């Protein structure tokens, strides 16, 4: 029934309100051939990275409005340790390989009692720059603590605040009004998603394959998927219930292919 | 020798959508293969069928759900005309693919979800009226139309499939025209019995609305899109 | 019917599911991706070269650089600025005359239906003149090549190096047009409509693909540099996506409510 | 000048960038406190905002119903966007040059506000437009909301003497704006 | 086949007209499979 | 009678590289036969595979070899980026055929030759680093990359074949672009053990470098060449 | 791997020879000789004749010879001077007005890839005008013939003898071009890109082939000599090597290091 | 076959189009054979 234990390596996770594993775009997103843009032998999966990586995520209060998202880039959260999410021996291999080609398998846990209401929209959103400030630089761990939840403003709906290049003193700087890495917040359900309602489930299960513009992408500079927890209905409860339920997530890379070995990445 | 031809009146005309090829310039280019990419959109009706959120003006900060008050009133809790130019359909994938076309045909599928607490029990009447001279507001005026009663329980979604009742085989997807009480009629969510909540549960739960396309929703005649998303 | 939208998959029903009804007959296949992008539309109005150009130097371009702007058309549906690919699209609202107004472009008909992430297609380029009786020529260089910017003196006439080359320079008849289909020549397997990675280039910027383009055309007039005219002549570049394939569904742009 | 000014104006060139999103409730309090203090009909004031589009939210007017209608609009302005402070100055430069063609030796005063300081490609034009507005005959004051380089506003204002923090700003501009009212006609 | 009414005769060959991929070695399927 | 044609928009266009013939003018010319000439170049990749000399700036008088000093230092004896626009590749047949093209694909093959005396014994480490943020200089930073140790003995040549490690299937043959620490990385010749020479032998022998193409080096997309060889 | 480069033959290895790797797939055949020279490129900008010419007399030409220079285009990738084949290529750096500036030519796109010694091909000659609305004509005479230089009076109009002949005089329509493919007509079996022998001619000079050419074109205007215009009109000669064969590998030119 | 996409139809004959040699009576081979 609704009791699915997903054993992987030396780390298994249970759930007793499982809606089902939302496999994305294919029947089995684990099946994946090697990259065709390498003339060396890839470092395939091995039993020390074939496991789940639980890391926390900011609490979900009543102060959060509608559509306030919270983006967790993959593999970009392994590398900056976003939400206490130490990558283990996966990040110890991701820093030492130039190209990496994996498909993810995430699971977001948030335990609501039957007297709470609310609905997170968890989705694996491909190719977005939501972790990056409208000023280029990526967000550090302090800036993820200084806001706790990114409000869906007009700059995110229009894509006005995606990072740009400085045109220099020569060109008159144009009035930027649009950029293609917007979020249309009403159409995030086109992505591989499940809704974490406060009355059906406590754990959503998304399983996505590797997508990307090249048959394998760079290891440091890829953001081909982005976990995206969006509030559709705000949390509401009466005074006495468990305030601020925590949100966690659990990321497992299915069938990686590491190509291009070198020493540990020094900027 | 010379084949005696006779070129037509449309000689040396550049027509933008000529169903035909043209001369290559820089051919014999083997492109790198895309056998690795999953999820190919063969047809853009694979995305109208994916249900996306609607946008209702609260009682540019709009809300995808309907807050359900505890006060009795014999008018629909939310009501919106079934027209894919209506602003509760601008940011669905149904109403934003179809606004880039000229005709449509088939069944809009309005999916609901009761995002309240698990301990809530209630019922909702869901009436689609065809175009009448007056929008039906009373529950007894909407009991007579195409309705269906949705009981809140364990499973928390209901997919009211709006029928395609129209004389013409393909309805116009954009009713920006000299307007009346708009065909194709009105959807309306009536609360039948009030939502009975146990003590220490939040008042006013939320019915999250979706809007997908049916298994027979078909589009026709591309038109030039509105470029006003960029200003 | 009774369903669960938290599951993430809602099966597309019909009228017969809840009620008494019937299936409507399938109308047409105009939503086919290979059918719907296979039609021409305007991309960018570019000026026509009249001498050997200087290709726009990469950003941040400082003042005093004598370069030629608004002549090269980076053939891409993604937003460009100054003939180089950009992320944001900027239009000048009140363009005062301080600084060089950078020629931006975008494919307005594409992004309103670009409900996908990756898009690969051939490209039919038709270059319609916007000048009465203009005999122009349409040079081109692929994704990953650069413009050959000098002049060689033939018979005391500075004939530039963009008359010849190994890339197609189609010459137009007077009062005519230029139309030719370009193959997919970028090094990426597909073109990212939306890109989230970082291009490790001249200083790295998130969300900016490096080789998401079919090339760059430019219009020149087939006369040497001593026969230079005075007034500025424009040309308009239409574009058709032959044999389009599209992957990985995504969002459509936010239509406002004001 | 020893000759008194026939007119006297005031320009609230206000930032509505993404950086002032947590500080607009403090910038709006600063503007209303200077509008509802100087109620003299000799002084006209105009409300110019900028994030990406430099937009004149209220023209150079003096009708205190219109200015109250102007201040009821500034309370409901959503911050967000870049910081194009040069296009904040171009809307004032279209109004100084329009009011230098009346035969009245007026006096333009410009008040600027910024949290998020400008990039090099944007500071080059805002320093250029502030040089342009002084050549049109203005007095540029640069009021600073929270942490800001004075040197990035030393070029924008007249000098380092004309740059003020926002908590000291109404304390500064109480008599600084009032000093030219007695100087005027 | 696309927006192509030329069912009869292709003058240029397939490699010159189109751009085929080099080798590495109706029914609208869903884009999400609940398993 | 007349076949009714419809000439296209590219009528009377002269395209320089049209993959097609044209009208003869002065035909039926039997040419004298060339059956006697040997060595026909069927393909210009029969000449990239022939190894030609490189050119290193000495410690327009450049030198095809690397003089090997007797002084210990933990930096590479010579190091040059693997980019076929680099000036240690202008006058090879690999880098001067490929600079007249736009893309390449495959394995550059760097052949060495120890042109010192026969009585010399030594070893050389030969590291190809992929593009890192910093060029590796220490022997321990270059031991970790793709290396191979070359022992000087009877046979006096070593063909270090540089792998084709790149994301894109065809690398750009000309990196004249806004530049960084250049892909595709760096070749580097480290002396591992010092060259031990018997008495009355010349100090500082010479490692003559070559640069050929592999058995899978493939070129694509001709471009107009640089005519600056003639000025 | 362990090899001997003193042997003179080094076998082209792969990654799998020394390391663990694999063969990359063959990309394309654009290095094929018959593919790579079979594309058009500019050869020489020549003036257009307006009367019966005097062909350039052979070297050493003394002063006072009233001849017509810069009208004949000796169709050869090798360096020419004054419509006759030469060895060295000379361009005037500061051309002061003492003496007649000799029209030199060279095929810049050929020698940068002429990594061979002997080269035989047919020749497609396209003669593009460099003048608005020029009705010209492209005469020709093979390798080893001479120009017929006089005029015959038809109807009191000095029609020259280069209007007729047994060699192709293609007439262009107004605003049009002339394109025709010339066969290999030289008496040598191949054309020497590099030649080391001596031509036993008018005084013998090493390194100068006598019949390494496809002929000589010249442009004239189809009017008699009484209808002579005043201004000088140019025409540009493009050239394509159809069905190219090449023998005996050799060097590529020395790219400098300054 | 060269830079020739006309796989279908040659109008002019082979002697007129090309220039064949008169009679006297893939695998890239190396240009130097060590023997
Ligand atoms: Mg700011």
């Amino acid at each position: 029934d609704r009791v699915t234990t997903q054993t992987a390596g030396n780390t298994a996770i249970n759930t007793q309100s499982s809606l089902g594993v939302l496999c994305a775009y294919v029947e089995d997103p684990t099946k994946s051939d090697p990259p065709s843009s390498s003339t060396d032998q890839p470092t395939t999966t091995f039993t020390a990275i074939d496991r789940w990586y639980t890391g926390r995520l900011n609490s979900w209060t009543k102060a959060v409005k509608t559509f306030s998202f919270q983006a967790v880039p993959l593999p970009g959260a392994f590398l900056s340790r976003q939400g206490g999410l130490n990558g283990g021996a996966f990040t110890a291999t991701l820093h030492r390989h130039f190209l990496m080609k994996c498909g993810w398998q995430v699971q977001v846990q948030c335990n609501l009692t039957q007297f709470h209401q609310g609905a997170l929209l968890v989705a694996m959103v491909p190719e977005t720059t939501l972790d990056v400030k409208p000023d280029g630089k990526a967000k550090s761990l302090q800036e993820l603590n200084e806001e706790q939840w990114v409000e869906m403003s007009d700059d995110y709906r229009t894509g006005k605040n995606m990072p740009f290049q400085s045109l220099g003193t020569y060109y008159r700087p144009p009035n930027w009004t649009w950029g293609p890495n917007f979020i249309n917040p009403y159409q995030v359900t086109v992505f591989p998603h499940q809704i974490l309602n406060a009355r059906t489930s406590t754990s959503v299960d998304i399983n996505v394959p590797y997508i990307g513009e090249t048959p394998t992408q760079s290891s440091e500079t890829q953001n081909s998927w982005t976990l995206l927890v969006m509030v559709l209905v705000p949390l509401d409860y009466k005074e006495g219930a468990t305030t601020d339920p925590e949100i966690t997530f659990s990321v497992r890379p299915t069938s990686p292919y590491f190509n291009g070995l070198r020493n540990r990445y020094t900027t | 020798g010379p084949i005696p031809t006779a070129p037509r009146e449309n000689s040396l005309m550049f027509l933008s959508t000529t169903p035909d090829d043209t001369v290559p310039a820089y051919g014999n280019v083997r492109t790198p293969p895309v056998n690795y990419l999953p999820g190919e959109i063969t047809d853009l009706l694979q995305l109208a069928r994916i249900p996306t959120l609607m946008a209702f003006g609260r009682v540019d900060a709009y809300v995808p759900y309907v807050a359900v008050p505890t006060q009795f009133d014999d008018k629909p809790l939310i009501s919106f005309p079934i027209t894919l130019s209506d602003p509760v359909y601008q940011n669905t994938l149904v109403g934003a693919i179809s606004s880039n076309f000229a005709n449509y045909r088939g069944c809009i599928q309005i999916t609901l979800t009761f995002c309240g607490p698990m301990m809530a029990r209630g019922k909702f009447l869901l009436s689609y009226s065809p175009p009448n001279g007056t929008q039906p507001q009373t529950l007894s005026e909407a009991m007579q139309c195409t309705y269906s009663i949705w009981d809140i329980g364990l499973n928390s979604s209901w997919t009211f499939v709006i029928p395609y009742i129209s004389p013409s085989d393909y309805r116009e997807t954009r009713a920006i025209t000299n307007s009346v009480y708009s065909a194709d009629g009105w959807f309306s969510l009536h609360k039948l019995t009030k939502i009975t909540l146990p003590p220490d549960c939040p008042q006013s739960p939320c019915i999250l609305f979706f809007a997908s396309a049916g298994e027979d929703y078909t589009l026709r005649l591309p038109v030039d899109c509105n470029p006003s998303y960029v200003f | 019917s009774t369903d669960n939208a938290e599951t993430g998959v809602i099966e597309a029903g019909n009228t017969d599911t809840d009620f008494s009804g019937e299936l409507a007959a399938p109308g047409s296949n105009h939503t086919n991706v290979k059918f719907l992008f296979d039609r021409s539309r305007l991309l960018n109005v570019i000026k026509v070269l009249e001498k050997d150009a200087v290709f726009p130097r990469p950003f941040p371009t400082a003042t005093g650089t004598q370069q030629d702007d608004g002549y090269f058309c980076l053939l891409t549906p993604r937003p460009t600025v100054a003939s180089r690919p950009a992320t944001r699209f900027g239009l000048y609202v009140s363009p005062s005359d301080s600084g060089v107004l950078a020629n931006t472009s975008l494919d307005f008909n594409f992004y309103s239906l670009a409900c996908f992430t990756y898009f690969r297609s051939d490209l039919e380029v038709t270059v319609v003149s916007l000048e009465p009786d203009l005999e122009f020529a349409v040079g081109w260089f692929p994704s990953g090549s650069e413009y050959q910017a000098s002049s060689f003196v033939y018979d005391q006439l500075h004939v530039p190096y963009h008359f010849t080359g190994r890339t197609p320079r189609a010459f137009a008849s007077k009062g005519g047009k230029v139309s030719f289909v370009l193959p997919w020549n970028s090094v990426s397997s597909v073109l990212p409509v939306r890109w989230g990675g970082a291009s490790k280039l001249s200083s790295a910027t998130r969300g900016l693909p490096a080789h998401a383009d079919w090339g760059t055309i430019y219009a020149f007039i087939p006369r040497p540099n001593e026969k230079k005219s005075t007034a500025v002549k424009h040309v308009a570049v239409y574009i058709r996506y032959k044999n389009a394939r599209a992957w990985c569904p995504s969002m459509l742009p936010f239509r406002s409510y004001k | 000048s020893m000759a008194c000014y026939g007119g006297f104006d005031l320009y609230f060139i206000l930032d509505k960038s993404g950086s002032v999103l947590h500080h607009w409730n403090e910038i709006y309090y600063f503007v209303e406190q200077l509008a509802h203090k100087f109620i003299s009909p000799q002084l006209r004031m105009s409300f110019i905002v900028f994030s990406t589009r430099g937009t004149t939210l209220m023209k150079l007017t003096e009708d205190r119903e219109q200015i109250r209608q102007g201040l009821e609009e500034l309370q409901k302005v959503l911050p967000g966007g870049d910081t194009y402070m040069h296009e904040g100055f171009e809307r004032a430069s279209e109004q100084i040059y329009y009011e230098n063609r009346q035969g009245y030796r007026t006096a333009s005063v410009i008040i600027a506000l910024t949290d998020g300081e400008l990039h090099e490609d944007l500071f080059f034009y805002s320093e250029r437009e502030a040089n342009r507005s002084r050549d049109l005959g203005a007095i540029v004051y640069a009021v600073g909301v929270k942490d800001f380089n004075e040197t990035q506003l030393a070029r924008i204002a007249d000098s380092k003497d004309h740059v003020f923090p926002v908590n000291d700003g109404f304390q500064a501009l109480q008599g600084i704006i009032h000093s030219i009212l007695k100087k005027s006609c | 086949r696309g927006n192509n009414g030329n069912m009869t005769f292709n003058y240029y060959a397939n490699t010159y007209q189109n751009s085929v991929d080099f080798s590495t070695s109706g029914i609208l399927n869903p884009l999400g499979y609940l398993k």
